């Protein structure tokens, strides 16, 4: 299957990601306002498949840790969003066994949508209101299917983003790690062996994001 | 396949945004562009978009976008949407008018100047390259003196700057080669934000070993990235810049053979230079000026400034340069700066270390140091600093002044500024009466060492008067162009003057073409009011703006307002062919995907339409001076009743107007010019700028080239040689003569620039031909050397401490000149100088998902969905003592105007430690304005003053005082 590489200690929180997500897809713009933050959309909705997160830790001296979190589906190996949506009704989620790509339908509006939410370690699923459809990242399938990279891989100009085959990239993630350590002493992958979307945290993945890991 | 792409054609194209130059890939419906995004061949980007690149479709396939011309009629409440025919018919009219009843042969002296000081024009570094050189050429032959655009409020102080220092006004390197840096400092740039694909480069530099250092008053998503982050506060560039310099003399950590050999070190400077408590000699107060010739130079009996190779003398430049810096310890530059004792000698240790041969050291800088009062002084101390460690002219090193807009690079280069024709040949003032005149101010050198390159000048002179008017001799057509007042500073012709004068009603029509004004003009609340008195503005945009819409805006009536103002909507660069020089001077060709939107067409068929129209009128009426409007040069531009951008380009680049002999080679009639090297001053050669002489050649449109196979010398470095063009002639690294010894060989041999060998320089285009150790690595220079000391500037030879107009500090530690003594103010005009009601640093910058005034990303709804409302950064302190909670409704105010945003309390920013007690900042986004979007907010240019720099008239945009309040 195919696996991305995702080093935040070269991260800029460009937001590069966020709108080639919705323009390879042309996605709809959310109505947002400024509340004391840069972070928007402040959330994942039905028509943000990926929103950086900006979070400020406190450190010792002149400036801040500034940490960015462009979160997305990690397209689990062994989806549990699948398992809990395959008790409903088979079809609503299903997996591209080439890609490794975990794919919902538009049978997901007959499952139990809080169900499969609160069965996803990483809290990437959101329903539309009105058509009770789920929606997420589908790793741009397609793209990918026809030899592109994905839409936020592509865009990404600091290479933070990196895509390709799971050797290939566990292999890149490993010797990436022992290079980044030697700036970033606490840097870790999450959960390296259970996700085909694995991120490079800088230091606790849960200051980027309470859901960053499992 | 890919459903969304199956039907598309698939043409190239250069981002419309900043001066990185992405190439992006255009699908277009086989005719509406259907994907925008990266160019994964582009060795810039490599496919890499920002959110503003990324979103370009959003943009060119936009429904609020501009469908066929509007006319406002005086008055009216309303637009109109007239035809081509009619828009540009009456306009052509508007202007013959105007022009007619203004038209000065002579001036008040009663020399010949053939000018209109009734009409002024602003913009525009948006429009291709092509394009800008009509326009100023269009506006020119209509005898325009007041043609300027964003460059004025932008990077003018790096062009005067830059020149003093190095003998060229540009970018030294180019984005590829930040990756070959030990130690890259960004200072008075926020380039993650701003320009987010170099820092591919600069993170790719990292990781071959090299220390990121982030210099700024804010924590930035930048300073996220870097190694080292220091605070400063804004104004307090020059105090720590010259601590820097001290630093280096002190613990001899200048680059000695560098020095002495390349740099003006070794000069003798006159006994009638003088230093003391702020003034440099020859002040003259009454006139807010210096007589510059008390810094000249000791010269011999040819005529050459005499040197001290051994440097003992004591009136050398670098003895000089010591003593003037002296008073720049680590604790009164920590006391005016704010940076701790700890961080200064932290950053100093680190970036001085590159003063080691084999180390380059690397300035990234902007709007930060431009922006300022000091604008050229700032950016003289970081060219000095890089002179002294010897990073001029070597890979990873260089001074790379961040350009701005994606042709603001070529927009300068044509000359839309007051005060450059293209090429930078100056606009002639009123005691050059003949061409012979003109090229006389040309310095000349009798050193057998300098290659003193300005002394070509007439041949470029001459071969842009024949590309203009090709069936008159040079001297002849000399006398059509207009010419400003030689009694006058040059800042009387530049923007905040410009708008001054509006403002009294000496203006008749202003071309709005392709800027903002009423949001992107310092004291917008002036610019908006003053452009009431107008009796026809022109507008050329994407959309309906601020400007164009500006008799509207928070308090203006039609009650009393009688612009006819007119508005036509352009192309974007997706549906237009043409090129773009980025800020490493890539001149860059990029084609058509779709066809053009509701019937809208380019600037270069707009303005030329509207132009023939105005040659049609002076051939059937009479009028003022016809002369220079029959005779131009317009047929070269055309192919099929439409601007060609193929043949304006070939004729910048220009070609022979008849068989020649030049440089022993034999040339025919019609053929191209292959380099500046092979133009003539007795009208054989025709080009519109000496600069693109190479860039459009026999062998084809050399811009046009996507080729990224370098030899292994260019590839170590990145040099990219075969891709596109870049003047001047294809040099990808200027002044690289001093990147080796005088036997040629590399001092960093790992990353060299140019190897000598088989009697011939390999690797970059050397800047500047002669054998190994015969020639100065300066050729732009009269003297041939990297001058420390720079007499040429209005200030004084030395960068010297001066707060900013609007300050938070009483008492300069310094001197007794509190401010810059020859700064550019208007009389009456008022400054917070430590002002009650304003206690507060106020400062404005970019953040990455918005452009400029907002116009083109406030229509972007990805954009807006990131970034939806002007918002107002505090300090956790500052937030404490004025009660403002995070995300509170605050009100900003100056003396000047006040605006409501939203509060953004953060770590991000701590207060400023100034002489022990603790000054707060105030920083706001100015990508706002009233018309769009709902609750987004107005300009922070209302809070801006209209005063800044002397050299360039730059405002200060950068450093003011405000007050904040919760509502
Ligand atoms: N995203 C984005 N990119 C752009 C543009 C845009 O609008 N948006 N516009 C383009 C244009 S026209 C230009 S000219 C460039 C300009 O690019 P930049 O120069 O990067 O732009 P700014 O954000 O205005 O200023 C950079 C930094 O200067 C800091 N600063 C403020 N005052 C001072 C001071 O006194 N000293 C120092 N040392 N720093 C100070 C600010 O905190 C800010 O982080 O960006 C270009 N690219
Ligand atoms: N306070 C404060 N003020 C500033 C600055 C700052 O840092 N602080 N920055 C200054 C700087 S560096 C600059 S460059 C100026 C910029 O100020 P302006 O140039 O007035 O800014 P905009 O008009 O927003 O941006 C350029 C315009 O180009 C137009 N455009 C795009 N494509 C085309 C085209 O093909 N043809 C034509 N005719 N127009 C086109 C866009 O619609 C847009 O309106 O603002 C300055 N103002
Ligand atoms: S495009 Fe790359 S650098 Fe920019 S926010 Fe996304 S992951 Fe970070
Ligand atoms: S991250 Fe959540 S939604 Fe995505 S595949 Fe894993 S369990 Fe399913
Ligand atoms: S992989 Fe595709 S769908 Fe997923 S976040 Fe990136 S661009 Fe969006
Ligand atoms: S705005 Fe600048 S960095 Fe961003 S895509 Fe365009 S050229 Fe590249
Ligand atoms: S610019
Ligand atoms: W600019």
């Amino acid at each position: 299957g195919k696996m991305f590489f995702v080093d935040l200690s070269r991260c800029t929180a460009c937001r590069g990601c966020q709108i080639a997500c919705k323009q390879w897809k042309n996605l709809p713009a959310e109505e947002t306002r400024n509340t004391g933050s840069h972070q928007n959309p402040p959330d994942l909705s039905y028509v943000t498949l990926k929103t950086v997160r900006f979070t400020e830790k406190s450190r010792k001296g002149p400036g801040i840790d500034w940490l960015f979190f462009p979160e997305q589906c990690r397209h689990c190996v062994e989806p549990p969003c699948k398992g809990q949506a395959d008790v409903d009704l088979e079809g609503a989620v299903v997996k591209d066994e080439t890609t490794g790509a975990v794919l919902f339908t538009e049978l997901t509006a007959k499952v139990d949508g809080e169900s499969v939410r609160s069965a996803c370690p990483y809290d990437i699923p959101r329903i539309d209101p009105v058509t009770k459809r789920l929606s997420k990242c589908d790793m741009c399938n397609d793209r990918v299917q026809n030899g592109l990279l994905p839409a936020c891989v592509k865009t990404c100009p600091t290479g933070t983003m990196n895509f390709g085959d799971e050797q290939e990239m566990l292999a890149l993630a490993e010797k990436r790690l022992a290079e980044v350590k030697k700036t970033y002493p606490g840097a870790v992958l999450g959960d390296p062996n259970d996700v085909r979307v694995v991120y490079l945290f800088t230091r606790d993945p849960k200051d980027f994001y309470e859901h960053a890991v499992a | 396949e890919l459903q969304k792409l199956q039907w598309a054609k698939q043409t190239t194209s250069i981002c419309c945004y900043c001066a990185v130059g992405c190439g992006l890939i255009v699908h277009t419906a086989k005719g509406r562009a259907v994907n925008v995004e990266g160019d994964p061949d582009h060795p810039i980007n490599e496919g890499s978009l920002c959110p503003k690149g990324a979103s370009i479709f959003q943009l060119g396939e936009n429904d609020q976008r501009g469908t066929q011309p509007l006319y406002r009629a005086p008055f009216s409440d309303t637009w109109k949407p007239v035809t081509w025919d009619f828009a540009l018919t009456e306009i052509a009219k508007r202007i013959k008018k105007t022009r007619d009843a203004s038209f000065t042969e002579k001036n008040a002296a009663g020399d010949l100047v053939n000018r209109t000081e009734a009409i002024a024009s602003f913009g525009s570094a948006a429009m291709d390259n092509e394009e800008c050189w009509a326009y100023g050429n269009i506006l020119r032959s209509l005898g325009l003196v007041y043609i300027e655009h964003q460059a004025r409020i932008c990077h003018s102080p790096t062009v005067p700057a830059l020149a003093e220092s190095f003998g060229r006004g540009a970018m030294t390197n180019h984005w590829n080669d930040l990756a070959n840096s030990d130690c890259i400092l960004i200072m008075g740039s926020n380039a993650a934000e701003n320009h987010p694909i170099a820092f591919k480069w600069v993170l790719r530099a990292k990781d071959k070993g090299a220390t990121l250092i982030h210099v700024d008053p804010r924590f930035t998503r930048t300073s996220a990235r870097c190694d080292v982050y220091a605070p400063i506060r804004s104004g307090a560039d020059i105090p720590f810049l010259g601590g820097l310099i001290k630093y280096i003399l002190d613990n001899k950590l200048y680059f000695t053979d560098y020095v002495r050999e390349y740099t003006n070190a070794s000069l003798i400077v006159g006994e009638k230079f003088s230093f003391k408590d702020g003034l440099f000699s020859g002040y003259d107060a009454a006139n807010k000026k210096y007589d510059k010739s008390m810094w000249a130079f000791e010269l011999d009996a040819n005529g050459v400034p005499k040197r001290d190779p051994a440097l003992k003398h004591p009136r050398c430049v670098i003895n000089l340069l010591k003593k003037h810096y002296e008073r720049y310890n680590l604790d009164k530059v920590a006391a005016i700066t704010g940076t701790s004792k700890e961080q200064l000698q932290q950053v100093y240790k680190a970036y001085a270390a590159t003063g080691k041969p084999d180390k380059a050291g690397t300035i990234m800088y902007a709007m930060g140091w431009t922006q300022h009062s000091v604008g050229v002084q700032n950016i003289r101390a970081m060219a000095m600093i890089q002179l002294l460690l010897g990073n001029i002219g070597v890979a990873g090193g260089g001074v790379n002044a961040l350009r701005g807009e994606s042709n603001v690079q070529g927009s300068t280069d044509q000359g839309l500024l007051a005060h450059i024709w293209p090429g930078y040949n100056p606009v002639p003032n009123s005691k050059a009466a003949t061409l012979e005149l003109y090229n006389a101010a040309t310095p000349q050198s009798k050193d057998p060492m300098s290659v003193n390159w300005w002394q070509n000048r007439p041949k470029y002179v001459a071969s842009y008067l024949k590309a203009l008017y090709p069936d008159e001799e040079p001297a002849a057509a000399y006398d059509y162009l207009p010419r400003i007042d030689a009694g006058r500073k040059l800042t009387d012709y530049f923007w905040l003057n410009i708008f001054e004068k509006m403002d009294k009603g000496e203006f008749k029509g202003l071309f709005a073409w392709g800027m903002n004004p009423a949001c992107g003009g310092a004291n917008a609340n002036k610019n908006r009011k003053a452009m009431g008195k107008l009796e026809w503005l022109v507008n050329v945009n994407l959309f309906e703006n601020e400007t164009s819409s500006f008799w509207k805006g928070p308090g203006m009536n039609p009650a009393e307002i009688g612009t006819e103002v007119f508005f036509l909507p352009c192309c974007v660069s997706i549906e237009k062919e043409g090129s773009v020089a980025n800020s490493g001077r890539w001149m860059q060709w990029r084609y058509r995907g779709p066809k053009p939107y509701a019937e809208t067409k380019p600037d270069g068929d707009i303005m030329l339409d509207m132009f023939k129209k105005v040659r049609e009128l002076y051939a059937k009426e009479g009028g003022a001076y016809p002369a220079p409007i029959a005779k131009l040069n317009i047929a070269d531009w055309e192919e099929h009743n439409e601007f060609s951008p193929t043949k304006v380009a070939k004729l910048m680049n220009g070609y022979f107007l008849k068989d020649t002999e030049v440089g022993g080679k034999q040339f025919k009639k019609g053929q191209q010019v292959p380099s500046f090297a092979f133009l003539t001053a007795d009208g054989s050669t025709c080009s519109g700028n000496w600069l693109h002489a190479g860039s459009f050649t026999d062998a084809g449109n050399l811009m046009a080239r996507r080729d990224k196979t370098q030899t292994p010398e260019q590839a170590r470095i990145g040099l990219f040689p075969n891709w596109s063009f870049c003047w001047p002639v294809n040099r990808r690294i200027l002044y690289n003569r001093a990147s080796v010894d005088k036997t040629g060989k590399p001092w960093n041999p790992a990353k060299a620039v140019i190897e000598w060998k088989d009697g011939k320089w390999v690797g970059d285009v050397v800047d500047g031909g002669g054998d190994p150790g015969t020639k100065h690595p300066f050729i732009m220079q009269t003297h041939g050397f990297g001058a420390l000391y720079g007499p040429g500037r209005e200030e004084g030879p030395f960068p010297e401490h001066y707060e900013p107009l609007e300050c938070p500090v009483s008492k300069n530690p310094f001197s007794k000149q509190l401010h810059n003594p020859v700064a550019f103010q208007i009389e009456g005009e008022k400054k917070a100088v430590c002002d009650p009601r304003y206690p507060f640093i106020g400062t404005t910058y970019r953040v990455t998902e918005h452009w400029q005034t907002g116009l083109m990303t406030r229509r972007c709804a990805w954009l807006v969905e990131a970034e939806p409302q002007i918002f107002c950064e505090i300090s956790k302190e500052l937030a404490k003592l004025r009660g403002i909670g995070n995300g509170d409704t605050v009100k900003v105010s100056s003396l000047r105007g006040a605006l409501e945003a939203v509060a953004i309390v953060t770590e991000r920013i701590r207060p400023f430690k100034i002489e022990g007690v603790d000054v707060h900042m105030v920083g706001l986004p100015w990508h706002y304005g009233w018309m769009v979007p709902k609750n987004g907010g107005d300009t922070a240019n209302l809070l801006t003053p209209s005063a800044g720099d002397p050299n360039t008239g730059i405002p200060e945009t950068k450093a003011f005082m405000v007050d904040v309040r919760k509502v």
